[PDB]
Order: structure tokens, then C-alpha cells, then sequence
């Protein structure tokens, strides 16, 4: 786990002298229960031995201070260790999104959505939920034993080997029990997170799994599962349970030899009787604060591999960036001029996208159309740098895209993605995002250019109706359009609109088609759709198929000169 | 909310009755492991006893009786000494005697190295039987879900059987590994370390027994006061979730239309006060301890001052009393984790019942096995009534009448009853007064197995198990070489995209960079299809996502090039759906009108009207 320290010392760098007011609390706290038996040694040394009645009850007081001082700077330790373990987790996420913000969509969507929140929310937790347990609970094994020496030390310093050598050898045996054991218990964690993902998998395709009777292949593939985690459990089992019979016989084995030890110093007269009963609560002591320090060791294996996707998060230096010296255009107008872009993921055989070269002019409208899988998803994250042409250069109207600032940009491209995607609020803050000052009656153009007026004014509380955290509530063409209006109150000067229309039926497509033809008469629209009734009105087409293209035009010199786009369209009519 | 724990707990404790050898071994074996290291400490007092009475002895005047000897040390003033002198059996003039001591100490060392080793047997077996009771209900609940029927899984929550064979079968195993061992022997210790604590002294055991309300009234008034906050923190961490799921799934608007600075700044304003939320949360609960170790010490205090003016009177001896030090030690462990001990019983006691619960649940309708063969295809259905829920009949009579190796395509609105007709095919539902014969003989008196594993059926949405593409295309016949699935991956059209993944054919996707398209995920699910060659292949919509061009020509090469098979195409596009052999216009059931495209269009019904919403653009 190189890993694991390598985030642990980075991140709770501030709290140093936080953890240096707990680990100085925990050894007062740890000193003073060892010293409880000091005093004890000494009412049965002081008040015992002799008759000195007094002396036992007047030395009560001392014990009552004692385990006064020790609860004091123990309820005072967990003040301080429990408020540097959440400012770690508070500055480790806060990093982890802060890097996260930065990602373009080829690193945003290697990781997810999800697999990339439960790597910041709850993944966090659990570094977060291991500091506050090392801190609190685990350094109080290595204090117990070190400065336990060192009272016995105090205490006739005579017997005192046999504390320095009782420690030595149950740090010793329990570091070999525990290291056989973590390399077969991160093993073990890997292993019931596979079989949690068998029976997800089973669940969710339980309608098709039954479908091909593949039924004798599944709960086989899971009988290798299940006798395959019983296997690493029963053997993690198998250190685990030498854990409290070693460390006890240590202990029980330290403390008879101390009684032989300890009576051959008595009878020589150089040692007192207490001195027995203090050690044999020192021992305890020791037992007790490395039985449960190393029970709860189960952190670390669990917490070690939450910090490797933490770290592959987190070291993922971002591809797509500002450049150093900028171009800063007066106005950023619409001329996309993509020349021989090639797109290629790293490592594949075939580009997504190549040697496609067209350009659009300052106020007319493009549409790009093919097959499913055919590059065309990829040529609208190309215009607005969500991912880097490897072989190409597009350029919009003046300059190279990636030799232009990425924000400023941003500011005049109205995109309307595949999936209409609404943020949690109301439609007045959901639409908002596109000019963030819109006028209330401005708010009211959009939604009748996007042919969306109609249900969000049909409302009691008019354009104020809440909408879900992912715009769930509208089903369908009705977050699609929502999701057109938000771009079109930006008046940008590119509309581009990525498989916007397919969710639309065919005369609101048309209706917000004809409503943009009347409003952005001058934008550059680019419009990407499967469909060929939204695209008789381009100003021009383009076909691409697998890649290259394969046609410019018009709609009327295509659909007699292109053989891909004669049978694109033969299957529309009816 | 664990509307059950007696029966519950019986169930679940007789679930490892298979396995009562290996736990009445544990039983009696964590017993006699545990009453040894109880009268150990007993020894190892004596033993130091054994040194006390000789140390105070050996001074004393040679020859004196211990009476006489008591009775001098009266006689000059000492009553104390007096005292603690006839509290123990001296006799002066002789010191340690260390041939006893020796005896003593070799006794309680091999007591102490038996222990050691009558406990490691008894946690491997304890082991042994536990990760032998998980397997056969880990298997069980695997052969319990391929016997439900489809009206359980399609009935419940999105995470409610996930969360219920994955995180509730963990919780058994934890509260069925920690109440046998750290439940069990911490209730041995604080029999037998109080019935040992009571022999030595019925007084200083009175002290003791005074902190287990105490140490219950404080952890119970400290988790019954960290509850504004054990809930305001869940509930602070509840909108981080929600706020990073929108923001990380609405990330490409998010970055468009700039607002990563106001994204960020709700974030760093409700980060903060997550932290402020869990601090509180984390101090509360993290001082349960701290208090009940406290009432540890001031019960060790009174337990010390009280034992040695106690053998400074001569009523107990020192032996006894440093005995009592280390049963007082072992009982108040116990109590410092036993509310960690149960709120982990209780939790998985509450995630034991609905496992039994859904072990409980009716099986499927016990198939006839009879091997149905399917010649031709004449897949006629008869008067099919399906309801759902009695009270809302979904599919009314109808009639269609299939062909041997016609295409007949089914069309209607969203919510006309289209999948569940498929579902109804498939006999993942069954028929309600009606047949739905399959070439003459009926598949409502048929081997399920035997019925679907000759269909052939590809649904609207997709399922990708975790694996490679090639492993979910081979999955429709994991016989067949990779000729064969590169083969029928070629007519589902999954090749030319295939290869613009970085690695193809071996993507993994179940962690992929999201570089595969939603049709091209239901072109993946069509090649696995493909593989099994099907006799009567249905496609409900599985083209939905993908080109109308590629849908034309998937459904031209294996649904109109296949001579031999009948086929069911229900799509909504009506442009691959025209000229198909017997279109059926449906709606809620009842088919309304039927029949080739050309006369389906030319009587002006709902066919018509419904093709100009796709052609005319008239809505
Ligand atoms: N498993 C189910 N449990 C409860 N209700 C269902 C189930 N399946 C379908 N329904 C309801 O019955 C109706 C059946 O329509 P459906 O067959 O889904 O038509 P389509 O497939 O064209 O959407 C749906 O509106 C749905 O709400
Ligand atoms: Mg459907």
C-alpha cells in the first residue's frame, strides 16, 4: 500500500500539530491508566504491609485524580483526533472534485458518473474513517507497550528485563501472523466483490439469462464463485484465529515467569510485594490494548484499495487545456473549417473519425448524418473541445480550436447534447444557464421557439414548476426540448445540436426548426441527427460511413449521387 | 423494521443444525478454554501469596506460634499488623518456601499453554463452521433466484433483491460469526469471572456490579443524545451525493454554458458544513468509551481502596486480592463494547428475516417436461386475456394468427401491450383464459427450458454482464469458436465499430472509457442473438436506439434472409416496419386492424392515421 501513504501524508499535512495534541493526549491517557497499578503497588506496599490504616484511604485520593486526569485527556484526545480525521476527508474530497472539474469528457467518461461519485463521497469515508481510528484507538497499542517499559522501568527497574523482552516478542509474533495475513485478506476483498457483481449481473439480466437457458452456465459460474471467496475466508480464518491465542499466552506466560522472577527478588529482599500486583496489571493492560488494536486492523486492507482508485483519480493529468498564449477574437462568429480532423482512440486499429474535411460558412446550416457507430457521434465534442483531434486541425473563423481559450469559446457554442440532461431546481434556474440575467419574459421566447411553451406555461406556478435532480419528471422530447431552450436563450453564434431532434416526433422538429430559421437567422447551426426529415432544410449535408466521408452536397445533388444516402433515405418513406 | 426476532433468531440459529457437531464442539470448547483462564488467576494468587506469608513471616521470632506471634504484635500497639498478620497462614521463622511456589507457577503455566490451545481449535472450528453454513445459504439464495418467477424481480424496488442477497447475506455472516464468539465467551466472562469474584468477596463484588447500570445509563443516554447529529450528518452527506451526482453525470453541461465556478462554490459551501456535521457526529459517538472507561476506574479505585483496608483488617488475603484485580480487568471489557456488539446483532438479525422471507416466497409453476419441438412456426395465439393485476386487464382478446416463415410486425403506441405480449410469448407471464399454441401443440403444457432455448428474443433494453464484448456476443452459444462469433458479428454490424475501441472484441464492458454508443450496445446484444440461431426469433424494439438504415438491413439479413424461421418485429419506426407480412396495429390490446402494408393503408383506419405522424409531420 504505496499508495495509501503516499494520500495519507499529502492531505493531512495541516493537522500536524492536531495529531501532535493527540498523540501527546494518548500518552498522558495511556500513562495515567498505567499508573493507576503504580499507586495501587503503593497502598499495598505503604498501607498493607505495614498497618497504616490512613495510608490506603489517603491514597485513594491520588487514584481519584489519577483516572480524573485520564478521562480529562481522554474525551480531550477524541476532540483532536476526530477534527483533523474530518478535516482530512473534508480537504481530500475537496481535492478529489477540484481534479475531477478538470477532466474533459474522454477522462470524465473513462471513469463514470457513478463509479466516479462513489469515488469521492463514500470512498473517501473510509481513509477518512481509518484516520480517526489510527488516532484514537490504534496508537494506543504501540503507547501501551513503549511507555508500559518505561514505568516498569520506574517501578524496581531490576525486573524490567522481562517487560523488555515480553514486548519484543509480542510485536514480533504478531507481525508475522499479521503479515501472512493482509496479503490474504486484500485477496479476500477482491474476491466477495466479485461474486456481489455475479449476482448483480444475475439479477439484472434474470429476463434474459432465461431466455437462452443459460441457466446451467450461471449458479456453475457462481458455484466458482461462492467455493472460491469460502475458500480465501476460511484461509484468512485460518491466521486470524492465532491472533488471541498467541497474544494471550505471551501475556499469560510473561506474567507466571514474573511471579518466579519476582519472588527470587523478594525473598533477596530487594524487591516489594505490590511491584508483582502493578507488572501483573501492566501485562494486562498491554493485552488488552493489543487485542483490540489488532482486531480492528480489517481498516487497512479495505482502506488501501479505496486509496488506489482514489489515487487513479487523482493522477490523471488532463489532455485538453488552455494554451499559454491564447488568441482572444472581438467576436467569435461561427466558421467551422475542419480539415483532415482525425480522431483515434489510443491503442485502437481504426480511427473513429478520418480525413473528413468540410466547412461551413458564417450563417448557414450543416448536417452530418450516417450510420450507427459511423464517427458522427464524435464530430460535435470535436467543435467544442471535449476531446483532441490527433491528425487534424478544425478552426473556427479565425484560428486552431485547441489554439483558443477553451472558456471563451464555450461562451458563444450553444450545444445541445444526445440526452437531454435538466439539473435539480426549478425550469426558471434549469433554463437559466444559458444567459443567467434572462429577463422573465425572455425566459418565456425560448420556450416557445423549442416548441416547449406549452406544457411549462399549462402549469400553476408558470415557468416555476420544480424539476427532478436529472429532469426524470419530463419523460422525453419534453427534456429534450427544455434542454433546446436552455441554448437558445444564449443567442450563440453556433447552434450545435447533437442528435437533439431524434427524440422529437416529426412536426415539433420541424416547428423548432422553422422557429430557429426565424430567430437565428444568421448562426451557424450543425445539426447531427440519424434522421433525414430534419435535414432536407440544411443548407448543406454531409454523409459519413465508417469513418471517412463519403459525400458532400445538398439534399437534391445527394440523393442522386450518393448510394449511402439514396439508401439512408429509402427507408423513410411510407 | 425487524418486525421479528424470535422466530427469526430460531431459523437462523437452526441453520446450523447441519452443522452440530462442529458446534457443540465450540460450545463446550470455548468453555472449558475459558473457565481455566478464570482459575488461573486463582493460582497465580496463591503463588504470590505463597511469597507474601513467608516475606511478613521470616522476620518474626523463631519459635513463636502465629497466635502467640499475633498476640505480641497486639500487646505493642500494632492492631493493624496484629490484624493483618491472623488474616493470613504464616508460621515465623520460615521464609518462601519456593518448592510450592515452583509447583504453583508449573500448574498455572500449563493451564495457561492448554488454554492457548483449546482456543485456537475452537476459533478454526468455529471458523469451519461458519464458512460451511454462508456456502449452503449463499447457495440456496442462488437457486431461489432461478425459481422465482418474473412477477417478484419485476415487482420490487430498483435496489431491493440487490440489496438483499448482497449486503443481507453479509450482515448473517458477521452476526453469526460475532454471536458465537465475541457474544458468547463475553457472556462466560462475566458468569464465571463474577462467580469466581463473588467466592473471594461478596463485598468488593458489589462494587463491580454497580457499573454495569452505570456504564448502561451513560452509553445509552450518549447515543439517545447524538442523534440531532447522527442524522444531520447522514442527511449533510445526503446532499454532497446529490449535488456530485448532478454535477458528475451533467458534467459536459456543466463545463458548456461556464458554471464550473458556481458548481464549485456549492460544492466548497456544502463541504464545508458536511465537515462541521460529521465532527459532531464523529466526537459524540467517539466518546462512548472515554465515559464507560471511566466508570472502569472508578469502580478499580473503590475495588483497590476497599481490598486493602480489607486485608489490613485480615478479612481476605492479599492473594485473593490480586485475583480480583484481574477478574475486575475482565469483566468491565464486556461492557465497553457492548453496544458495538449489539447494534451489530440487531442489524443483522433485521437483514436475517427478509432473506428467509424471500427463501419463503412462492416457486414458479413446476414445468411439465415434455421437449417441445418447433417445426414451422404457426406461433397462433387464442382469445389471450393477460391482466397483471386483476382489476386492470392489460391485454383484451385477440387473435393473431402467425405464419411458418412470414415476418409478422406489430406496431402501436407506447403502452399498448407489445413487450408484455413478448413476455407473454416467452412464458415469463402466464396466459390468463386463452391459448397461445406454438405449431398445434400448446406451450402453456411445455418445459420452459425447453420452449425459450428455441425462441430466440432481443428486448428494447440491453443486458452486459462484466466481461469482454467477445464473451457477451458468445454468450448466446459459449460452444461455439470465435469463426463462429466473428461470423454472426458481422451481420448485427458490430465489427465496424468494434475495432475503433481501443482493444476490440476484448473492451471488458462493464469498465470501459464510454466510447460504446446506446445502439451500439443493442447492436452487441443482436450478435449474441444471432449466435444461438434461433427458430422463431422475435426483436421487441431492439433496434430502438440504433440507424434506421442498420435496423433495415439486420432486419432484412436475419429477420426477412431466414426462410426457414417466423419472426416478430415490434418497432416504433413504421419505415422498416412497412412492406413486413401482416402488420398489426394494436392498442391496449384488442388488435384493432391488420394485414400487408399496402392494404392496411389503403382503408384509411388508425394504420393511416398514424402514418402521417411519422411521413406527413402532421401532429
Ligand atoms: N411487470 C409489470 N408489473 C406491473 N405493471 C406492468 C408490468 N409490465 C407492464 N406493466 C404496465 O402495463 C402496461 C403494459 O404496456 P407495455 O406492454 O409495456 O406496452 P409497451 O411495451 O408498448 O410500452 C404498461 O403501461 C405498464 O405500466
Ligand atoms: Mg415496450
Amino acid at each position: 500500500s504505496n499508495m495509501l501513504w503516499a494520500l495519507l501524508r499529502q492531505y493531512v499535512r495541516p493537522y500536524r500539530w492536531l495529531l501532535a495534541v493527540v498523540a501527546v493526549l494518548q500518552v498522558i491517557s495511556n500513562m495515567a491508566s498505567l499508573y493507576l497499578p503504580t499507586v495501587n503497588a503503593a497502598i499495598i506496599d505503604d498501607g498493607v504491609a505495614k498497618g497504616d490504616t490512613a495510608r490506603i484511604v489517603e491514597l485513594g485520593a491520588v487514584m481519584l485524580g489519577v483516572t480524573a486526569l485520564q478521562v480529562v485527556c481522554a474525551v480531550g484526545a477524541v476532540f483532536f483526533g476526530a477534527r483533523a480525521a474530518t478535516g482530512f476527508g473534508h480537504d481530500l474530497r475537496a481535492a478529489v472534485f477540484t481534479h475531477v472539474t478538470t477532466f474533459s469528457a474522454e477522462e470524465a467518461g473513462r471513469f463514470g458518473a457513478a463509479s466516479l461519485l462513489t469515488r469521492t463521497t463514500n470512498d473517501v469515508g473510509h481513509i477518512q474513517q481509518l484516520v480517526q481510528l489510527t488516532v484514537t484507538m490504534l496508537i494506543t497499542a504501540p503507547i501501551m507497550s513503549i511507555g508500559g517499559i518505561f514505568m516498569a522501568l520506574h517501578q524496581d527497574a531490576g525486573l524490567s528485563w522481562l517487560l523488555l523482552v515480553s514486548v519484543p516478542v509480542l510485536g514480533l509474533a504478531n507481525y508475522w501472523i499479521i503479515r501472512h495475513l493482509m496479503p490474504v485478506f486484500t485477496r479476500m476483498q477482491s474476491l466477495i466483490d466479485g461474486i456481489n457483481r455475479v449476482l448483480r449481473d444475475q439479477l439484472s439480466g434474470i429476463r434474459v439469462i432465461r431466455a437462452f437457458a443459460r441457466e446451467p452456465l450461471e449458479r456453475v459460474r457462481f458455484a466458482e464463485a461462492n467455493q472460491t471467496l469460502s475458500d480465501s475466508a476460511l484461509e484468512a480464518g485460518r491466521w486470524q484465529a492465532l491472533m488471541l491465542p498467541v497474544t494471550t499466552l505471551v501475556i499469560n506466560v510473561s506474567s507466571v515467569a514474573l511471579i518466579w522472577f519476582g519472588g527470587l527478588r523478594i525473598d533477596a529482599g530487594q524487591m516489594q510485594v505490590g511491584s508483582l500486583i502493578a507488572f501483573l496489571a501492566y501485562f494486562m493492560q498491554i493485552l488488552m490494548a493489543v487485542l483490540m488494536a489488532t482486531f480492528m486492523l480489517v481498516i487497512f486492507p479495505r482502506a488501501a484499495v479505496c486509496a488506489d482508485r482514489i489515487g487513479e483519480v487523482l493522477s490523471t493529468q488532463t489532455a485538453i487545456t488552455n494554451p499559454a498564449d491564447p488568441v482572444r477574437p472581438a467576436a467569435i462568429a461561427g466558421d467551422i473549417g475542419v480539415h483532415d480532423a482525425t480522431f483515434c482512440y489510443p491503442g485502437a486499429d481504426r480511427p473513429v473519425l478520418q480525413d473528413v474535411s468540410f466547412t461551413v460558412p458564417r450563417g448557414t446550416t450543416t448536417a452530418v448524418v450516417g450510420s450507427t457507430g459511423s464517427g458522427k457521434s464524435t464530430l460535435i465534442s470535436l467543435i467544442c473541445r471535449l476531446y483532441d483531434v490527433t491528425s487534424g486541425s478544425l478552426r473556427i473563423d479565425g484560428v486552431d480550436v485547441r489554439d483558443l481559450d477553451i472558456e471563451q469559446l464555450w461562451s458563444a457554442i450553444g450545444l445541445v447534447p444526445q440526452r437531454g440532461y435538466l439539473f435539480s431546481g426549478t425550469v426558471a434556474e434549469n433554463l437559466r444557464y444559458g444567459r443567467a440575467d434572462a429577463t422573465d419574459d425572455e425566459m418565456w421566447e425560448a420556450l416557445r421557439v423549442a416548441a416547449a411553451a406549452d406544457f411549462v406555461r399549462a402549469h400553476p406556478q408558470g415557468l416555476d414548476m420544480p424539476v427532478a435532480q436529472g429532469g426524470i419528471n419530463f419523460s422525453g422530447g419534453q427534456r429534450q426540448r427544455l434542454a433546446i431552450a436552455r441554448a437558445v436563450i444564449r443567442r450563440p453564434a453556433i447552434y450545435l445540436f447533437d442528435d437533439a431532434f431524434s427524440a422529437l416526433d416529426v412536426h415539433t422538429d420541424a416547428r423548432v426548426r422553422d422557429a430557429l430559421r426565424e430567430v437565428a437567422a444568421d448562426a451557424t447551426v450543425v445539426i447531427v441527427s440519424q434522421r433525414i426529415s430534419t435535414v432536407i432544410e440544411a443548407d448543406q449535408v454531409v454523409v459519413i460511413d465508417d469513418g471517412r466521408v463519403v459525400g458532400i452536397g445538398t439534399h437534391d445533388t445527394l440523393l442522386a449521387d450518393c448510394p449511402i444516402y439514396a439508401e439512408f433515405a429509402e427507408s423513410q418513406a411510407l | 423494521r425487524t418486525r421479528d426476532f424470535k422466530g427469526s433468531a430460531i431459523r437462523l440459529a437452526r441453520r446450523l443444525l447441519p452443522q452440530r457437531a462442529l458446534t457443540l464442539a465450540v460450545i463446550l470448547l470455548g468453555v472449558g478454554g475459558i473457565a481455566i483462564g478464570v482459575i488461573g488467576p486463582r493460582i497465580l494468587g496463591h503463588a504470590t501469596d505463597l511469597l507474601f506469608n513467608g516475606v511478613i513471616g521470616r522476620e518474626l521470632p523463631a519459635g513463636l506460634t502465629k497466635e502467640q506471634a499475633v498476640e505480641a504484635a497486639r500487646a505493642r500497639g500494632d492492631g493493624t499488623f496484629a490484624d493483618l498478620l491472623s488474616g493470613m497462614d504464616i508460621v515465623p521463622g520460615q521464609g518462601v518456601d519456593f518448592g510450592a511456589v515452583g509447583r504453583t507457577l508449573a500448574l498455572a503455566l500449563g493451564l495457561y499453554l492448554v488454554a492457548a490451545l483449546l482456543v485456537w481449535v475452537q476459533a478454526r472450528l468455529l471458523n469451519v463452521t461458519v464458512q460451511r453454513t454462508m456456502v449452503a445459504l449463499r447457495a440456496e439464495v442462488q437457486e431461489k433466484i432461478h425459481r422465482l418467477p418474473l412477477s417478484y424481480f419485476d415487482s420490487r424496488q430498483r435496489g431491493e433483491v440487490l440489496s438483499r442477497v448482497t449486503n443481507d447475506v453479509d450482515n448473517i455472516q458477521n452476526s453469526v460469526s460475532m454471536t458465537i464468539s465475541q457474544l458468547l465467551t463475553s457472556v462466560l466472562t462475566v458468569f464465571a469471572v463474577l462467580v469466581m469474584m463473588l467466592t473471594i468477596s461478596p463485598l468488593l463484588t458489589l462494587f463491580t456490579v454497580v457499573t454495569v447500570p452505570a456504564s448502561l445509563w451513560v452509553t445509552r443516554w450518549i447515543t439517545r443524545r447524538s442523534q440531532p447529529l447522527f442524522v444531520a450528518q447522514w442527511r449533510n452527506t445526503g446532499r454532497l451525493a446529490a449535488h456530485l451526482e448532478e454535477t458528475y453525470s451533467g458534467f459536459t453541461i456543466v463545463k458548456t454554458f461556464g458554471h464550473r465556478e458556481a458548481a464549485a462554490g456549492k460544492f466548497a459551501e456544502l463541504n464545508s458544513e458536511t465537515q462541521q456535521s460529521s465532527f459532531g457526529a464523529q466526537f459524540f459517538s467517539g466518546l462512548v468509551s472515554p465515559a464507560t472507561m471511566f466508570i472502569g476506574n472508578l469502580s478499580y479505585v473503590a475495588v483497590a481502596v476497599v481490598g486493602g483496608l480489607q486485608v489490613a483488617t485480615g478479612q481476605i488475603t492479599l492473594g485473593s486480592i490480586q485475583a480480583f484485580i484481574q477478574y475486575v480487568r475482565q469483566f468491565n471489557q464486556p461492557l465497553t463494547q457492548v453496544a458495538g456488539m449489539y447494534n451489530t446483532l440487531q442489524s443483522g438479525i433485521a437483514s436475517a428475516e427478509r432473506v428467509f422471507d424471500l427463501l419463503d416466497t412462492e416457486e414458479e409453476s413446476a414445468d411439465s417436461p415434455r421437449r417441445a419441438d418447433v417445426r414451422t412456426g404457426r406461433v397462433e395465439f387464442e382469445h389471450v386475456s393477460f391482466s397483471y393485476v386483476p382489476g386492470t386487464p392489460v391485454i383484451e382478446d385477440l387473435s393473431l394468427v402467425a405464419e411458418p416463415g412470414s415476418t409478422v410486425a406489430i406496431v402501436g403506441p407506447t403502452g399498448a401491450g407489445k413487450t408484455t405480449l413478448v413476455n407473454l410469448l416467452m412464458r415469463f407471464y402466464d396466459v390468463d383464459s386463452g391459448r397461445i399454441t406454438i405449431d398445434g401443440v400448446d406451450i402453456a403444457s411445455v418445459s420452459r427450458e425447453s420452449l425459450r432455448a428455441s425462441i430466440g428474443m432481443v428486448l428494447q433494453d440491453t443486458w452486459l454482464f462484466a466481461g469482454t464484448i467477445y464473451d457477451n456476443i458468445a454468450y448466446g452459444r459459449p460452444d461455439a469458436d470465435e469463426d463462429e462469433v466473428i461470423e454472426a458479428a458481422t451481420a448485427a454490424y458490430v465489427d465496424r465499430f468494434v475495432h475503433t475501441l481501443p482493444n476490440g472484441y476484448d473492451t471488458r464492458v462493464d469498465d470501459d472509457g464510454g466510447a460504446i454508443s446506446a445502439g451500439e450496445k443493442q447492436l452487441i446484444t443482436i450478435a449474441r442473438a444471432v449466435l444461438a440461431r434461433p427458430k422463431l426469433l422475435v426483436l421487441d424494439e431492439a433496434t430502438s436506439s440504433v440507424d434506421t438504415r442498420t435496423e433495415l438491413l439486420i432486419a432484412h439479413a436475419m429477420a426477412e434472409l431466414r426462410r426457414d424461421r417466423t419472426s416478430f418485429i415490434i418497432a416504433h419506426r413504421l419505415s422498416t416496419i412497412r412492406d413486413a407480412d401482416l402488420i398489426l396495429v394494436m392498442d391496449s390490446g384488442r388488435i384493432i386492424e391488420r394485414g400487408t402494408h399496402e392494404e392496411l393503408l389503403a382503408r384509411h383506419g388508425r394504420y393511416w392515421e398514424m402514418t402521417r405522424v411519422h411521413l406527413g409531420g402532421i401532429k
